[PDB]
């Protein structure tokens, strides 16, 4: 058995600026220099396609490992900037005193060409752009009270950024791991589960118990931020902590004697929300992170490394075989330890799915104080993390297909699961095709039915709560079960996990933090639109993966590569047969689906959750008009788009006028993209010929011959501008709307 | 780990015995994580740096273990005034834990002298490891004659670092290197003991010993969890 | 150093420097001569 | 008086049982993995830790069964309190 050990090569690559001055050095095709403008685009498209530059897996792995330190270095610079701008260009200290009546702001524009109008009167004796990232609420939760603490974190971030960039250089040019080091998947999982996640959660729980809880307890009691003891005083003076939490008078003895009930004063199971801040109890989060730490530290001892005990991941996979699936999971261990693309396909799929879960769980169970009543931050965070998840999921389809074309090998996959999936791909795709048509007719068709009946003056014939009803009874049943959990199935929980299940609302600063969310006919219809749009996106992406190597149309698609434009006008025309083109079409459908998801979230929250609380009751921002209007297309066009676009198109002359400009700018970029999507390069190349003639006539023709974009780049440019314009349009529309009425 | 002396300690493994041949001082075959394996080694994880670093830690720890308890012992014996009878963590190294005012300058003035003094001492020592014998070449007020080293970074020797030229024979020098490393490893663990006991108890190392002897059953780590 | 100064002469780097300079010149002119609509 | 109490007895019993079970071939050890059928079988150990114990009981077994015993004991101790028995 190979011993798990450190293994590197000394000084593999000399540190020199020689190759910086030789563009295209990394590739044998491009290293000879440009002859046409296509070279310039090719230089950038191939820069990070490491496996296309060499076949040595060790060389690829080292480039991946150091590229990751580069990414981490950039993230630390980004984080350091956020903390720095919070320390130097914000109203955080003023906000801490009056969180409800002050708008977070951490960007200040210089006065030039009249742009200082963008420094709005956000409160706290401060002028600047109102941020929606939620950093103020994160900083308060961690117990930060002064600009000095923010400033010190920013310095430390730069030190970490330098360390990351040093590590990247060091581990590529000085001590580069060997291929066998990377292939210790058992050891990597043990460290990333027990160490990265387990210790990280334990350490953060340590910060929460000793810093976050004491500081936030005094803040929620009305204590002034400057009179709260500094965090190190809490650490060094057990007496101060024992005043806040009496169990601290007993030290760590209850933990070691298994008298864990003593810590019930700061390790709780309350549930619900803190009625002062509108966020989760921090004593609940601290117990959460303690429990998570134990779970992951246990998980980190599962795999065998060097001492006999533990599991062989190869032995687990090979054991799980059944009558219906041939050889089963044989060969997957080899694939997953030799293909980065296979690993990236799985990791992107779940990381993206995880991001979407974060979006849902954070709106329903707001973990930060004063997050719930900052409607601008709530809408932004949900939208942001939904989009990241969608983009990541599409990347999973792309890199699964890349594995299919480049790394898949039939000799190692005979009658196993991967081989058997390929051999009934027509059955898989044909059925998924039918499901999409069924879902399309019976979900979007219901809206078309409703629009027609309403236009004909037959409202009694519509699918609606006051007419033919479509109640989501299954979702309604689940809500009731979760609302009653504390009584029977979660006896030790004081309250339900979320107020969306049912019960009483929580109001903070005269506004609704969270309240029960009712599910009617309109909610039934929109959920089956979501089912429809997701299934089609899967169809496009899955088809690209399963037919990446061949089809009945192109029997030898694998030899044509992952990314090619077509195989000619023959066979009736074969434009966009390649797997890359399926990712291209999948992006549009991913954009179409997640647009409706966030429109669903925006309208539902404004109509039925968010609002002001007074003696007369709760008045929602749009007055509960989602239920009766959201069941027609005209309802969405009128009551959502037309009505709620009032803020953005009326923002000129105010601090929000930048959103008005971007709103129009994004419409422009979107329409600009249709030029690339609708046309073909053959037209543009012929146009460039005439323009070249004019430059020749004047002796000003370039030496690098102008060329129209390649067919594939024309598509890449088209979708990139389509997405940027479409998303940036909704971005401006959301922020101008919510920062104004929120 | 097997204390005392043994042919091999508890953690010794057949894997570690491939490269741990006993030549190095203190080689008891204890390398469960295999950090001294020469094959495919690099960076700071290599036999020369790791062995050099252990000796360096051992020597600093031996000074620290004796220095972190000496003021309390001499203060108890009355050999020094009670004003200087202070716990090692209250001397000003950690001002939040307490500081001593009465030095001829503030600790930040003293610290600058430490930086300059240690930069010279440390960077010159580094150059002898990177370029053996290089510290005996360039002029250093005539002191370069004692900075030639010996080819082994951890044991420079010479007319000063080996002032009384002890360990003249190979067998004698080998015996002394073993004694240096075993006292050093004991001191390193003692320093770790001082740090943990300070956090656990808040008292000095000498008080902890006195109280444990007074009533061993009621004074120990198990009873120090509570208060 | 020759290679590094060669790297600084590549098109993207030259474009960055030149446009940073050109933008700085235009911004600074509008800082000292604000709101120019006509030539007088 | 923690020593001799119910919690102390359970923790000592659980850790002793796991150490005893592993040492006498009643639980998996460093030199004995388990198959899919829950049957002990000679394993392949990369490190090959040395032990003078007649049965080849290494320090890793002590750590493995010590941790397993503490998990078993802690679950029982907290479990019995949950139902009120302890
Ligand atoms: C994600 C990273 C990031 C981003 C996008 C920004 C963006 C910005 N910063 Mg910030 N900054 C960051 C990180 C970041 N910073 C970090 C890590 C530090 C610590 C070194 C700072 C320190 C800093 C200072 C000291 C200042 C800014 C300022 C600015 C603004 C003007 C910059 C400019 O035009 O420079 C000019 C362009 C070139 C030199 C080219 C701009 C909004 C300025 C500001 O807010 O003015 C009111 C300002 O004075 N930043
Ligand atoms: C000053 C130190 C230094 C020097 C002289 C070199 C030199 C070299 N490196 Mg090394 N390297 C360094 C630092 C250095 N490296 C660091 C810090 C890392 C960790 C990230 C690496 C990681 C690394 C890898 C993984 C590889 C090299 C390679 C190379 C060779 C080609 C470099 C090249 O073409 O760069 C020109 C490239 C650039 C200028 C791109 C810079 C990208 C960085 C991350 C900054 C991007 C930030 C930017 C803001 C991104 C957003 C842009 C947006 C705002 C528009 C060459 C021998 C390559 C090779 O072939 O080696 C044999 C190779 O594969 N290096
Ligand atoms: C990783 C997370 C973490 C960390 C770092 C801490 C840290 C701390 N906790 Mg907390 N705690 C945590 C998680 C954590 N806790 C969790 C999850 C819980 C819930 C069960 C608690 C519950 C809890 C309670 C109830 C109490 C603490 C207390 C403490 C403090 C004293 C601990 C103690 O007695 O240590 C004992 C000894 C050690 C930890 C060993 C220290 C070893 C040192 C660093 C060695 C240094 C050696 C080196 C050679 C020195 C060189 C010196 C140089 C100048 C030369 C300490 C600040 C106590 C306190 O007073 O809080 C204010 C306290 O009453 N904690
Ligand atoms: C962890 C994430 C991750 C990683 C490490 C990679 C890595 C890789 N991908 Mg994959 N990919 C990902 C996510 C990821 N991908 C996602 C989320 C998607 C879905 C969109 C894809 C879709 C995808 C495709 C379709 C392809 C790859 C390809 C590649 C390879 C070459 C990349 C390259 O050279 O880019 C060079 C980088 C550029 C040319 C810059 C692109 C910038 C975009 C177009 C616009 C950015 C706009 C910006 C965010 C906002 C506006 C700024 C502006 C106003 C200034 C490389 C192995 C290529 C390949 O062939 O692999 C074998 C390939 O064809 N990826
Ligand atoms: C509004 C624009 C629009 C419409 C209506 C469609 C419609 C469709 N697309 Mg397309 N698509 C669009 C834009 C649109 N697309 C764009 C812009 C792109 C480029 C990115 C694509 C790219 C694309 C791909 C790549 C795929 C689709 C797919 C589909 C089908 C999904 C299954 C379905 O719902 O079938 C049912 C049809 C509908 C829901 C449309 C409306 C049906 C009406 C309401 C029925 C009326 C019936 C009535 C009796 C009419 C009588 C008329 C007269 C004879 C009297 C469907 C035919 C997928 C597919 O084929 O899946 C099998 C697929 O793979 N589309
Ligand atoms: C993804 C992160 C990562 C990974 C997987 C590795 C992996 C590796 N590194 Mg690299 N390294 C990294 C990040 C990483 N490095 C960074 C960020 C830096 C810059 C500081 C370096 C600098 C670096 C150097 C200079 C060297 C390595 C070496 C190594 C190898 C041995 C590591 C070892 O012995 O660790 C085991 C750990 C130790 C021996 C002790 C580390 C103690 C640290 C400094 C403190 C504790 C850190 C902890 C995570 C957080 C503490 C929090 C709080 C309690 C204070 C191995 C291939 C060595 C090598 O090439 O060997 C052939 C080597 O010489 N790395
Ligand atoms: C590296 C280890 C180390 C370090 C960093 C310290 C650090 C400290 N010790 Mg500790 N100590 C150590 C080891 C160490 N000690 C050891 C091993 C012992 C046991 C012998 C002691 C015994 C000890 C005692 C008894 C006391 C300290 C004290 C101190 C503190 C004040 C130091 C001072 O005043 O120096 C003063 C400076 C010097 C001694 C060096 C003189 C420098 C001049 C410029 C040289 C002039 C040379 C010239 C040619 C004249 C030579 C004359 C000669 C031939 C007669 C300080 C926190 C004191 C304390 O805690 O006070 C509150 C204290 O009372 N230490
Ligand atoms: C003497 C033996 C003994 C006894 C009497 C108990 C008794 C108890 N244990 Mg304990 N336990 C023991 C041994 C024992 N345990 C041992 C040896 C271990 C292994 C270390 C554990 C580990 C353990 C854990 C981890 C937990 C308990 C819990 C409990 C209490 C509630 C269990 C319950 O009703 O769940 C009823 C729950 C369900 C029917 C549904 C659970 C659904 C899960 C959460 C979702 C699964 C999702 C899936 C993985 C995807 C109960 C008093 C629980 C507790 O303390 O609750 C307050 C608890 O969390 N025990
Ligand atoms: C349901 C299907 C269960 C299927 C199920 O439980 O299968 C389980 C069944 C068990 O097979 P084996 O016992 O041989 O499995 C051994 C495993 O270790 C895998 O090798 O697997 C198959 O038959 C494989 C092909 C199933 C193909 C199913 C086609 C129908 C898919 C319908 C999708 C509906 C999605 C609804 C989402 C809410
Ligand atoms: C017979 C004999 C002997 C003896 C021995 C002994 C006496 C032993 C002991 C041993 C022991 C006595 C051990 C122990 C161990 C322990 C451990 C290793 C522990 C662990 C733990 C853990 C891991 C925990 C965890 C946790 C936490 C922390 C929290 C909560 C949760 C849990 C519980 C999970 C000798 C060798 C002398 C000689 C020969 C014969
Ligand atoms: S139109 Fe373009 S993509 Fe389609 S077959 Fe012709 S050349 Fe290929």
């Amino acid at each position: 058995a190979k011993k798990v050990k450190i293994a590197v090569d000394r000084n593999p690559v000399e540190t020199s600026f020689e190759k910086w001055a030789k563009p295209g050095h990394f590739s044998r095709t491009l290293s000879k220099g440009p002859n046409t403008t296509t070279w310039i685009w090719n230089l950038h498209a191939d820069a990070h396609d490491f496996d296309s530059h060499t076949s040595d897996l060790e060389e690829i792995s080292r480039k991946v490992f150091s590229a990751h330190f580069g990414q981490l270095g950039i993230i630390f610079i980004w984080l350091s900037g956020m903390y720095f701008h919070g320390a130097r260009f914000s109203n955080y200290e003023a906000w801490l005193s009056d969180p409800t009546h002050i708008k977070p702001s951490a960007q200040v524009v210089w006065p030039i060409v009249g742009q200082e109008i963008l420094n709005g009167d956000v409160g706290g004796g401060f002028q600047g752009i109102q941020i929606t990232s939620g950093f103020f609420q994160l900083w308060r939760a961690s117990g930060i009270t002064s600009e000095l603490q923010l400033y010190t974190t920013a310095i430390g971030g730069l030190v970490m950024a330098a360390a990351m960039f040093f590590a990247g250089w060091f581990h590529y040019h000085k001590a580069a791991p060997k291929l066998e080091w990377f292939q210790n998947v058992e050891s990597m999982l043990n460290h990333h589960l027990g160490g990265l996640l387990g210790l990280g959660s334990l350490a953060w729980a340590g910060h929460q118990i000793h810093v976050s809880l004491p500081v936030n307890k005094l803040l929620d009691a009305g204590v002034d931020p400057k009179e709260i003891p500094l965090p190190h005083d809490l650490l060094l003076n057990r007496a101060i902590m024992a005043d806040l939490y009496p169990s601290f008078a007993k030290g760590i003895a209850p933990f070691f004697t298994l008298n864990w009930s003593e810590y019930s004063d700061f390790l709780t199971f309350k549930g619900g929300l803190n009625p002062v801040t509108g966020g989760l109890w921090l004593s609940d989060t601290a117990h959460h992170h303690v429990a998570i730490a134990v779970l992951f530290l246990v998980a980190g001892h599962m795999y065998r490394t060097n001492w006999g005990i533990g599991h062989s991941m190869k032995e687990i996979l090979e054991a799980h075989r059944g009558p219906f699936t041939g050889e089963g999971h044989v060969g997957l261990y080899e694939i997953l330890t030799t293909s980065w693309h296979a690993q990236l396909a799985i990791n992107l799929a779940l990381f993206g799915s995880l991001s979407i879960i974060v979006a849902h769980h954070m709106y329903a169970m707001p973990p930060y104080p004063y997050l719930a009543t900052d409607y601008g931050t709530q809408l932004s965070l949900f939208t942001h993390h939904t989009w990241i998840g969608g983009f990541c999921i599409v990347g999973a389809g792309a890199h699964a297909a890349i594995f299919m074309v480049r790394d898949y090998d039939p000799t190692n996959n005979y009658n196993n699961l991967l081989d058997r999936v390929i051999r009934h791909r027509d059955a898989i795709i044909s059925h998924l095709n039918w499901v999409c048509i069924f879902l399309g007719f019976h979900s979007f068709g219901l809206y078309i039915h409703n629009d027609t009946m309403s236009a004909l003056g037959r409202p009694q014939d519509m699918f609606s709560d006051t007419a033919i009803q479509l109640q989501p009874v299954f979702a309604q049943w689940i809500q009731n079960t979760h609302f009653l959990a504390p009584q029977l199935t979660a006896p030790n929980a004081l309250a339900a996990t979320s107020l969306t299940w049912g019960g009483d609302l929580v109001a903070v600063g005269g506004k609704v933090a969270m309240m029960p969310i009712s599910l009617g006919t309109s909610d039934f219809m929109v959920h089956h639109i979501h089912a429809f749009t997701i299934h089609v996106t899967v169809l496009i992406l899955l088809k690209g993966v399963l037919f990446a190597r061949s089809s009945r149309l192109i029997p030898d698609k694998a030899n044509l590569g992952f990314r090619f434009p077509c195989d000619g006008p023959g066979r009736g025309g074969t434009c966009q047969v390649s797997a890359w083109d399926h990712v291209f079409l999948g992006l549009f459908w991913m954009y179409n689906s997640l647009s409706i998801v966030i429109f669903h979230f925006s309208w539902k929250m404004q109509s039925d959750v968010w609002g002001t609380v007074t003696a007369s009751g709760v008045s929602h921002i749009t007055g509960g008009n989602f239920a009766q209007s959201a069941n027609t297309i005209n309802g969405w066009l009128r009551d959502f788009l037309w009505a709620q676009s009032s803020q953005v198109i009326q923002s000129y002359g105010s601090a929000l006028s930048a959103y008005g400009l971007i709103f129009l700018g994004a419409h422009f970029v979107w329409a600009f993209s249709l030029m690339f999507l609708f046309s073909g390069r053959g037209y543009w190349q012929e146009l460039i010929e005439s323009i070249v003639w004019a430059h020749n006539k004047l002796k000003v023709a370039p030496a690098i011959q102008p060329r129209a974009l390649s067919i594939t780049q024309g598509r890449a440019v088209g979708v990139a501008h389509y997405l940027l314009g479409g998303i940036a349009t909704t971005w401006s529309f959301f922020l101008a709307r919510i920062i104004s009425v929120g | 780990v097997d204390r005392s002396k043994d042919q091999l300690y508890v953690g010794a493994s057949q894997s570690s015995l491939a490269y741990l041949d006993g030549s190095l001082p203190g080689d008891f075959g204890f390398d469960p994580l295999g950090l001294l394996d020469p094959v495919n080694s690099g960076g700071f994880i290599e036999p020369k740096w790791l062995q050099y670093s252990e000796v360096i830690h051992a020597r600093w720890a031996m000074l620290g273990a004796a220095g972190c308890i000496a003021p309390e012992v001499l203060g108890a014996a009355g050999l020094i005034p009670d004003a200087t009878n202070i716990k090692w963590f209250e001397s000003g190294v950690i001002p939040p834990a307490g500081s001593y005012n009465g030095y001829w300058a503030d600790p930040y003035t003293i610290f600058f002298v430490e930086i300059v003094a240690m930069q010279f001492a440390e960077l010159r020592r580094l150059q002898d490891f990177r370029y053996p014998g290089s510290m005996g070449q360039q002029y250093f007020l005539g002191l370069e004659a004692i900075f030639k080293g010996s080819g082994d970074a951890a044991y420079p020797g010479g007319p000063f670092f080996n002032l009384f030229n002890l360990g003249k024979t190979e067998a004698a020098m080998k015996e002394l290197k073993l004694k240096e490393i075993k006292n050093g490893r004991l001191a390193m663990l003692a320093m770790l003991g001082y740090g943990a006991q300070a956090v656990m108890t808040g008292k000095g190392p000498f008080q902890n010993l006195v109280e444990h002897l007074a009533d061993p059953v009621n004074n120990n780590i198990l009873t120090n969890f509570a208060g | 150093m020759k290679d590094f100064t060669t790297y600084l002469s590549t098109a993207p780097v030259i474009a960055t420097i030149w446009f940073t300079f050109t933008a700085g010149l235009l911004i600074e002119i509008n800082r000292y001569f604000p709101d120019p609509l006509v030539f007088s | 008086g923690f020593i001799g109490s119910s919690t102390n007895l359970i923790m000592v019993a659980s850790t002793t049982a796991t150490l005893a079970a592993a040492r006498f071939g009643l639980a998996p050890t460093v030199k004995k993995n388990t198959t899919a059928g829950l049957k002990l079988v000679d394993s392949k150990n990369s490190a090959g830790v040395i032990s003078n114990d007649p049965a080849g009981f290494t320090i890793v077994d002590v750590l493995a069964m010590g941790a397993a015993g503490h998990g078993l004991g802690v679950g029982i101790v907290l479990g019995l309190k949950g139902i009120g028995a302890l």
